[PDB]
């Protein structure tokens, strides 16, 4: 009921800004005044090194 | 020769040596009154070790020519055997000059660090060292009283003036004369002598400054005639600001007497739209910008753009605004401020000052620097002509070595390396987890192939012949750095071993030969580049410390002048900020850094930033071009035949007529000016729409009928194999397709109608000079395509390095309108979205390599490069707020790109066009290819003899008016005294200023009545004495047209006086008469070698601009289709846009010099917050195109700004280099025009013969190089002129004899049997 930073999905849910691996993110999280979906993106950190994190879309 | 006799002039009792140092020598000689065994003819080594060192210095001192030794020679001008002899022995030591060089490289390190309590205790010891070598090198030898003493050479003259500075700033002077301690950095110019080969650049840098004496005085004259011309027509124009009307029946006073001057001239009644800094200008003209509703444009009301420093209202400030326009730095802010206030027809001012200012007079400077470098290189190559003149182990090695021998295995590594560069150039920010998984496992494969390959190669060849060549040892270092990467990833301390997998991009150099031949020359001539790179970074060190000492405390003391009271991002407040503000002025940009210098300090900023532009950009950058020109110089079928070949014979006669192919040219030029009238005002002009509709139907009938005439003239085979007739065929197909569509429904495509602009290039290449210009753009089109591809490669290494440093950064948390928030308010994305802000990205970024190339072309053309640097310095981490200036050493990424990617790669386009035009002009002049270097100098002297005739002297008539006007209308005294009055007519125009007074324009108007009547008398005398000959001189019809318009302005003033004798057009004609000075001086031979080189190029420099106007015509028509409805953003606004054909040429002339294509790109490639075209209603929609906007601009900059603007420099450098090869080898074109000037002093008629008596006075009256002094009669007997009967000689047979006298007395064996062999080959 938009009580806090709260997320809906299955068990084993990995929240926003937490490291993920190929589909171990969640369906949708209420994080910044809206409900936003989440994929498992991979960012940039240093030369030729990616660090993968659940990100909103 | 002269110095060779001067070398012997020192030998006999003039100045005897005392020591010798050549190949580890330390001798001791004297002045032959008590000398000690120097040498005479033996080469001895027995007695002295100074002689034993001179035995090896018997052959090594005179090894190359003469210059290995150095001798403290004074001939004992003061008895040289006290303890003075010991200081000679110390000064010749190699450890002494190696010690002073070390203490200078230390003292430079203590300048760049900030001061402390131990600076004064350490600036005192280095002053004590440098005062010992000035007292040793004088008490060993030295006065100013004799040759070789101490103050002869400038290097010891640099010790002395700087050490006197060090003793002035230590005694009395504390606050006054405090600016002198900045010049103790000038001693650091001594360390040029540490890099080998320093003499061939410093002497070329010295010959360039002493050869520009004749050009600076010519450029100071042309800026003066433009600062006057800009002052007369732009004074007060740049202060025009729209001022609201005085309020009708409002809260102000009634009578508009002095309340109109308190309402206006109150800053709250000027416009200033929406939080802007400067106030917008407007104009009463037609295309000028206007004011909103209820306002009005007014002149005065103080405030002048850029703090008051951009103006034309004083001769001092008009001389600065014209100089930045010759320079071309930020000149579109002056271009756009003078066309907005004075209307769009003032582009004719800026075309003249850019043509004669920066396409001519900045390419004469390039030509002097190129000829000064190639004189000191070719001099330094005579010195290169003097130096030069088990059982299973050996089993598999035949099987493993079987595969690494073939090009098949060399192909296999070549497929992987092109594929490995692709996986480095695909990673980016915010990439999928499956897409990123491929690039990780591709690294484990590509490293594994490189390890198998290295081991295999070592086993196959040997483990000791593997390290022979440079490629197999470069490959082994890659396997070293890659095998560390697969072990140091679990450490994860620092990813610097992840940086050297970028080094394997250069493996592609050993495979494809274009990049291989490019690498080969950079290694063959490495000594040339490292010298000029060291000189350039040493000048920037001198100017950085001078700027930091002069302007440093001003930026900290009174910051309050700056907007918002903060420091600029570019200031003289530290070393690293002083270096980058000097370095960006070597790149061209100095006017914006000079405004806030002079805002916060004094007048002394102006001599600083001119001297760093003149030295840094006009000399050092032109030596760097000049290196490239030397290193990179490489039934019954016979009865139907009388019907088919009957038409075929007639139709071939149409194509050969001069009236048919002039008709077709006239159609294509009329029908394309119709195409420049299709603008945004077209769908309300109903008669013009129907004209341009029924012309598109006649043009389809004209293109098909012309095609059938060509196919019935040249035939099928020679039509479709030629490149011009394929331009014909595509256009006919393009207009059949628009006729198909509009009969059968669909409205025509407006981008297929615009293809008949591409048909104006066939009659363009037939213009009389245009065959030379268009032949070098066709011959050099495969040479640019190699330089683009080599350019893409080195740019790719910087781009896939810029991604790995800057991707994911350049985000920031920005406020409602545009203002970037601060740290300690928000510091990440969590703190930004929680406070309901937005987290925007920068427009130009480094996310992937597509975004890299656009952001890296910004910094290569220096247009938009301050925002990318201001983004790169602030970035710290991927999801954090950018704190300003927290990462200051990312400037080093941009210095290494501007050197290797702007100064080097983009200056290769200049190197191509200079090479190709020099050899296509030789083909177009009919000359033999690869004839000689000097024989063409003799051909151009004979071919100029055959085509010359005398000139008739002016026939004096016989009347009482006519005889005594012509006496004074021809005198050289009268030509001077009517020229010194033209000059004083124009120096009076330079003391006009804005709002001068009424009593000041009472003198200067009555003084303009004295000169207006002397020029009426001169224009009567020179017509009463010269009947019709007066109107033949172009500087007399301009003198005639001025006195007509200036008598009509005074008498018959109020005729109708609407606008007839408008005083602007008289001001333009007063200043235009100063151009007689160009045909005035001949005693300045250094200037007339540049005026004559200019005049021989104006016909082929009009053709380069006339090709540029056609290219500007093509894109202005395509630009009005694509980018006409774009909404107003950044640079495209209500005045400068793509709506009409007028507004398109105003922008494409600006963008021809790449000035501000970053602001044009930001509008025409804007796809955010735009409406959509609702074609079923109308409304074409204000939305730009990203893909069409890139291809429009990037193709334009590689046409005008890289291969047409660089075409003017290829023409100037070709003709200037020819003219100087006629003053040093014989007979310039002004030499012939003086012989026929002294010929009519003896032959004042139409005859071509003279008397044989007068020959002794021909050869005495003229100037050299054709004189023969007295007694000449034995020089004429041997000269063998063919005497015709009745004692008459012919001018050709005397001119040919004065030619063969010059070539004999200068060219000994290369001109006797050559300059006579060529004249027999024509006669
Ligand atoms: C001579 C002929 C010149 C013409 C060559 C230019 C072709 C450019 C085609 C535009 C393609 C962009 C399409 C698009 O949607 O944008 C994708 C994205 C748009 O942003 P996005 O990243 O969100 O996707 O950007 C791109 O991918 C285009 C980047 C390409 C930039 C190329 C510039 C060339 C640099 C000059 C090199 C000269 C060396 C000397
Ligand atoms: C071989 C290629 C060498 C490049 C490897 C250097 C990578 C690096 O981190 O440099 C950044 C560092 C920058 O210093 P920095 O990253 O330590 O900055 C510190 C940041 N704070 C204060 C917030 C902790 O050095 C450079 O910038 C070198 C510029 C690259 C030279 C161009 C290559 C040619
Ligand atoms: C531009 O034109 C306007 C009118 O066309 C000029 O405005 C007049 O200015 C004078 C003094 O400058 C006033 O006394 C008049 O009352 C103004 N008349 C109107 C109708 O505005 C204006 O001076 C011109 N600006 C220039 C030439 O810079
Ligand atoms: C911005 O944050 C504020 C709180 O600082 C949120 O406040 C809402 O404001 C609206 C009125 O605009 C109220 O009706 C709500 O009760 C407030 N709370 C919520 C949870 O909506 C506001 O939501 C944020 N801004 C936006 C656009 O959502
Ligand atoms: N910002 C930037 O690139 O700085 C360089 C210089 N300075 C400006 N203020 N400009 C206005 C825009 C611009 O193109 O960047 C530029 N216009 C020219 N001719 N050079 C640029
Ligand atoms: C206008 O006059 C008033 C006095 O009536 C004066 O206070 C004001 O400063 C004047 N305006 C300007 C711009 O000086
Ligand atoms: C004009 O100047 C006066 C000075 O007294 C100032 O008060 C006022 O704000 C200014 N603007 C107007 C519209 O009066
Ligand atoms: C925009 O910035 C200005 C300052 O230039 C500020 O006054 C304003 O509040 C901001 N937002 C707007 C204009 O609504």
């Amino acid at each position: 009921s938009a009580k806090d930073g709260d997320v809906e999905g299955p068990a084993g849910c990995k929240k926003y800004d937490v490291e993920c691996d190929s589909g171990e993110c969640c369906q949708k999280q209420y994080l910044w005044y809206k409900w936003r979906p989440l994929d498992c993106r991979c960012l940039k950190s240093g030369f030729f090194s990616s660090k993968c994190v659940c990100r909103d879309v | 020769d002269k110095g060779r006799g001067a070398n012997k002039d020192r030998d006999g009792s003039a100045h005897p040596d005392q020591a010798l140092e050549q190949g580890s020598r330390l001798p001791a000689r004297m002045r032959n009154i008590f000398p000690a065994e120097l040498a005479s003819t033996p080469l001895e080594d027995f007695d002295p070790f100074y002689k034993n060192k001179k035995t090896f210095v018997v052959v090594t001192k005179a090894g190359d020519i003469f210059r290995f030794s150095g001798e403290k020679s004074l001939w004992m001008l003061d008895p040289f055997t006290p303890i003075r002899r010991v200081a000679i022995s110390t000064m010749v030591q190699p450890i002494f000059s190696y010690f002073i060089m070390i203490t200078i490289l230390i003292h430079c390190i203590f300048m760049i660090m900030p001061a402390t309590q131990t600076t004064y205790i350490l600036e005192l010891v280095f002053l004590s060292i440098y005062t010992i070598e000035v007292v040793v090198k004088v008490l060993a030898r030295g006065f100013i009283l004799h040759p070789f003493a101490y103050l002869r050479d400038p290097w010891n003259w640099l010790d002395f003036l700087v050490t006197l500075i060090g003793y002035i700033t230590l005694v009395v002077d504390l606050g006054h004369l405090y600016a002198l301690r900045a010049f103790r950095v000038l001693r650091s110019w001594r360390t040029v002598t540490i890099v080998p080969g320093w003499r061939t650049i410093v002497d070329a840098l010295s010959l360039s400054i002493t050869s520009l004496k004749d050009l600076v005085l010519l450029l100071l004259f042309s800026l003066f005639v433009f600062a006057v011309l800009g002052l007369q027509i732009y004074m007060g124009v740049l202060t025009q600001k729209c001022v609201k009307h005085f309020p009708a029946d409002g809260s102000w006073g009634n009578f508009t007497d002095e309340r109109w001057f308190n309402y206006t001239s109150n800053s709250s009644h000027w416009y200033i739209p929406d939080d802007w800094i400067e106030y917008p200008l407007c104009g009463n003209s037609s295309g000028a910008g206007m004011c909103p509703p209820g306002y009005t444009c007014l002149q005065g009301y103080g405030g002048n753009p850029n703090y008051g420093y951009t103006s034309f209202d004083t001769f001092g400030w008009a001389f600065l605004s014209v100089f930045r326009l010759v320079t071309l730095d930020y000149w579109e802010d002056l271009y756009q401020l003078a066309l907005r206030s004075a209307g769009p027809w003032h582009i004719l001012f800026f075309i003249i000052v850019v043509f004669y200012g920066t396409f001519c007079f900045l390419n004469f400077i390039l030509a002097v620097v190129v000829m000064s470098y190639t004189h000191m290189v070719k001099r330094a190559d005579e010195e290169k002509a003097a130096e030069r003149e088990c059982v299973p182990w050996q089993k598999l090695q035949g099987a493993i070595g079987a595969v690494v021998l073939s090009p098949f295995f060399e192909l296999f590594i070549a497929v992987i390396i092109v594929l490995n560069i692709t996986f480095m150039a695909l990673d980016h920010h915010d990439m999928n987890i499956e897409f990123e998984r491929i690039l990780r496992t591709g690294n484990y494969i590509f490293t594994s192939i490189y390890i198998v390959e290295a081991v295999l190669k070592i086993i196959a060849l040997s483990p000791k012949f593997y390290f022979k060549d440079s490629w197999n040892v470069f490959d082994f270092i890659i396997v070293v750095f890659a095998i560390l990467e697969l072990g140091l990833e679990g450490v994860q301390g620092l990813s610097v071993f992840r940086s050297f997998r970028l080094l394997r991009v250069f493996r592609l150099a050993k495979f494809w030969p274009t990049l291989n031949n490019f690498m080969s020359v950079m290694t063959k001539s490495y000594g040339a580049f490292v010298n000029v790179m060291y000189v350039m970074f040493l000048l920037l060190f001198i100017f950085a410390i001078i700027g930091m000492q002069l302007f440093g405390m001003n930026y900290i003391d009174n910051m309050e002048r700056f907007p918002d009271g903060d420091l600029p991002r570019w200031n003289f407040t530290d070393f690293l900020h002083s270096f980058m503000i000097v370095f960006r002025a070597l790149c061209g940009e100095w006017i914006e850094s000079m405004w806030d210098c002079m805002l916060v300090g004094d007048w002394s900023c102006i001599p600083f930033f001119v001297a760093v532009f003149f030295v840094g950009n006009l000399v050092i950058l032109n030596l760097l071009i000049a290196l490239l020109l030397n290193n990179y110089g490489s039934a019954r079928d016979s009865s139907v035949q009388r019907m088919w070949s009957n038409i075929r014979r007639v139709c071939f006669l149409l194509a050969k007529n001069k009236y048919f192919q002039k008709f077709v040219t006239a159609v294509l030029v009329i029908t394309s000016v119709l195409l420049a009238l299709e603008d945004i005002y077209l769908p309300q002009r109903p008669v013009l729409v129907n004209i341009t509709l029924y012309v598109d139907y006649v043009l389809t009938a004209f293109f098909v009928i012309e095609m059938i005439i060509m196919l019935f003239a040249v035939g099928f085979k020679k039509y479709f194999t030629s490149k011009w007739y394929w331009l014909d065929f595509i256009v006919v197909v393009a207009y059949l397709l628009n006729f198909v569509l509009m009969c059968a429904g669909i409205e025509a495509l407006q981008t297929l109608r615009l293809l008949r602009v591409f048909r104006l290039f066939r009659p363009l290449s037939k213009v009389n000079g245009m065959q030379v210009v268009t032949s070098t753009l066709v011959e050099a089109v495969p040479h640019i395509f190699n330089v683009i591809l080599v350019g893409i490669f080195f740019w790719l290494v910087f781009a896939i390095m810029g991604v790995q440093l800057f991707a994911g950064k350049f985000y920031k948390c920005v406020d409602e309108n545009s203002t970037v928030l601060s740290h300690e308010i928000t510091m990440d994305r969590n703190d930004c979205l929680h406070e309901n802000y937005t987290w925007e990205n920068s427009p130009m970024n480094f996310d992937h390599v597509g975004n890299a190339y656009l952001s890296l072309l910004q910094v290569a053309t220096f247009k938009g490069w301050l925002q990318i640097m201001n983004d790169a310095i602030d970035s710290r981490e991927v999801h954090k707020q950018p704190i300003r200036e927290t990462n200051i050493y990312m400037y080093l990424y941009f210095i290494f790109f501007i050197v290797f990617g702007s100064f080097f790669i983009l200056k290769l386009f200049v190197c191509i066009l200079i090479d190709i035009f020099r050899q296509q002009r030789r083909k177009a002049e009919g000359l033999s290819a690869t004839d000689s270097r000097t024989q063409l100098i003799y051909r151009r002297a004979v071919m100029r003899t055959m085509s010359a005739k005398p000139v008739k002297r002016i026939p004096k008539p016989t009347c009482h008016p006519q005889s005594l006007m012509y006496d004074i209308s021809v005198n050289r005294k009268f030509e001077y005294t009517m020229m010194i009055l033209i000059i004083l007519n124009v120096a009076v125009m330079a003391i006009d200023h804005y709002g001068q007074s009424m009593e000041f324009s009472e003198v200067l108007d009555y003084l303009n009545l004295i000169f207006i009547i002397i020029f009426f008398v001169e224009c009567v005398i020179k017509v009463s004495g010269l009947r019709h000959h007066y109107f033949k001189d172009p500087w007399n019809i301009i003198d005639f047209l001025y006195v007509v318009l200036a008598i009509a302005g005074l008498m018959l003033s109020d005729v109708i006086e609407k606008y007839f004798i408008s005083p602007t057009l008289l001001r333009i004609l007063r200043i235009l008469r100063v151009g007689r000075l160009l045909r005035y001086f001949q005693s300045a031979r250094g200037m007339r070698l540049l005026l004559l080189a200019l005049r021989k190029a104006l016909r082929t420099l009009f053709n380069v601009s006339f090709l540029l106007f056609v290219i500007m015509f093509v894109y202005a028509v395509f630009g009005m289709e694509f980018f006409m409805h774009i909404r107003d953003a950044g640079a495209i606004d209500d005045v400068y846009n793509f709506k009409t054909f007028g507004q398109s040429i105003i922008l494409l002339f600006q963008l021809a010099t790449s000035a501000g294509w970053d602001g044009v790109y930001f509008a025409i490639a804007n796809e955010e917050d735009c409406r959509a075209p609702d074609h079923e209603l109308g409304y074409p929609g204000n939305c730009g195109s990203r893909a069409l906007g890139i291809a429009y601009l990037v193709s334009y900059l590689i046409i005008t700004c890289l291969v047409v603007i660089n075409m003017y420099a290829a023409v100037i450098l070709d003709y200037v280099l020819e003219v100087y090869e006629d003053s040093k080898e014989g007979l310039t074109d002004d030499d012939y025009d003086m012989f026929f000037e002294v010929w009519q002093q003896f032959d004042p008629e139409a005859t071509q013969y003279i008397r044989y008596d007068q020959l002794s006075e021909l050869l005495e009256a003229l100037q050299p190089p054709l004189q023969v002094q007295k007694p000449n009669k034995y020089k004429i007997l041997s000269m063998n002129i063919p005497i015709c009967k009745d004692d008459h000689i012919f001018y050709k047979d005397v001119l040919e004899a004065l030619v063969k006298d010059v070539f004999s007395r200068r060219g000994s064996p290369v001109e006797a049997g050559d300059v006579q062999a060529p004249n027999v080959d024509e006669a």
